[PDB]
């Protein structure tokens, strides 16, 4: 109700300024539904889907690489995304071998900074394989 | 001997109001962390606070009427 | 706070990787849109 | 390069870093994530800043404008932020940093 | 033997004040977790704990006054 669902990207503007009902936000500390008087929170996002709910028959499916919420004082949530990619342009065959690749390179990290980074890489690669 | 069983059960019943003393603590406790996020207080926060208060009472007061029923 | 914290990394470092990890997973029909971003254009020269 | 050419004879001392190779290829969003990433590998704690760019009006006319940047968590957590929920000081560390890559991208376009 | 039931009756009747023991341990702990998220204590945040303390206390001393009035 009375909610301007803003959502975009640097390449192409997605669902923008339209009164859409419910948005899924993929976020560290989990996913939380936006229900029409949602409490304002400036939390940034983790990799995952956004399944956005409108009255137009059925829901759409997208995928955010690394986004940010700024839901304001009134009923206006603005979502951003670096890569709000569509799912169907993804190739499963090369995507699986990446997950076993980085775990095979975990113990080749002689420093402490990159050892978190390969833990980032498998988490981003685990994010897509449950999705697909 | 008749007064022996009467004077224990009147005290044995009023331990039932202790459990109402527990459940009444959360209702003014969760409303503290409920209102702390969202200052929309004059709306249905407090109206859901007073209903929650006077409903836990009625599981404590209902034993108390039964507690005085034992004595008479 | 997570494992990238207390390790020396940040959020912009987090956003560069999980963009590329998505963008390398694409089919070989939309490869040029991964080249549409192409962050390797700006150079850095220091004063010293 | 062209800003640093003008301001190297009087303001040659207040330079953190310099960049190059801007605008020869079209500017993008990954270009704003190299400016905002090397700006953190610098050590300089900054608590107030601004960026200056030409706001495109028409084919003949442009207007140089300014826009403010709130970067310390102290000024970013004030009386208007009293209603604002679950974000911590460590989350406001995360959210304001994506705005730095954002607000350089608005001025690369 | 009549006074023998006068003593064991107030023995369990003051267990009802323990319900105001654990029920007050929450509503003073909920003003910890819900204070840091929103520093507005001089407004109705502290005032809804004093209502939450006193009206949770009123079922504590009421189950104390049973133990007096059962004995005398």
């Amino acid at each position: 109700g009375q909610m301007s669902f803003t959502f975009a990207s640097p390449t192409q503007v997605f669902f923008n300024g339209a009164n859409v009902r419910q948005v899924d936000v993929p976020t560290q500390t989990g996913a939380f539904g936006i229900l029409a008087s949602h409490v304002p929170t400036l939390q940034v996002l983790r990799p995952g889907l956004v399944v956005v709910h409108a009255e137009d028959g059925t829901t759409s499916k997208y995928f955010v690489s690394s986004g940010s919420v700024t839901v304001n004082a009134d009923s206006s949530v603005q979502l951003l995304a670096e890569e709000a990619v569509t799912l169907d342009m993804l190739d499963p065959g090369v995507a699986k071998a990446n997950l076993e690749k980085a775990q095979s390179e975990l113990l080749g990290a002689a420093d402490e900074a990159s050892r978190a980074e390969i833990q980032i890489r498998i988490e981003a690669n685990e994010a897509l394989v449950k999705a697909l | 001997i008749d007064t022996a069983a009467k004077f224990i059960g009147a005290g044995a019943a009023t331990v039932g109001v202790a459990g109402s003393g527990a459940g009444i603590g959360t209702v003014f406790g969760s409303m503290i962390i409920g209102y702390a996020r969202n200052p929309s207080l004059k709306q249905q926060l407090f109206s859901y606070a007073i209903l929650g208060f006077a409903l836990s009472e009625a599981m404590g007061l209902f034993c108390l009427m039964v507690a005085f029923l034992i004595l008479f | 706070v997570a494992y990238w914290r207390q390790a020396g990394l940040s959020y912009i470092r987090y956003s560069q990787i999980c963009a590329k990890a998505v963008r390398d997973a694409l089919k070989a029909e939309f490869k040029a849109n991964a080249e549409k971003t192409s962050g390797s254009n700006v150079k850095i020269v220091k004063v010293k | 390069d062209k800003i640093r050419g003008i301001l190297h004879r009087t303001h040659s001392d207040q330079f953190l870093v310099t960049f190059k190779e801007v605008g020869r290829k079209p500017p993008t969003f990954g270009d704003a994530s190299v400016i905002a990433l090397e700006l953190l590998n610098s050590g300089y704690e900054f608590d107030e800043g601004s960026i200056i760019f030409n706001r495109f009006r028409s084919v003949i006319s442009y207007k140089t404008e300014e826009k403010p940047i709130f970067s310390l968590d102290t000024v970013a957590s004030a009386e208007s932020m009293s209603i604002y929920d679950d974000i911590d000081a460590d989350v406001l560390r995360n959210y304001q940093e994506y705005s730095l890559a954002n607000i350089i991208y608005y001025s690369l376009k």
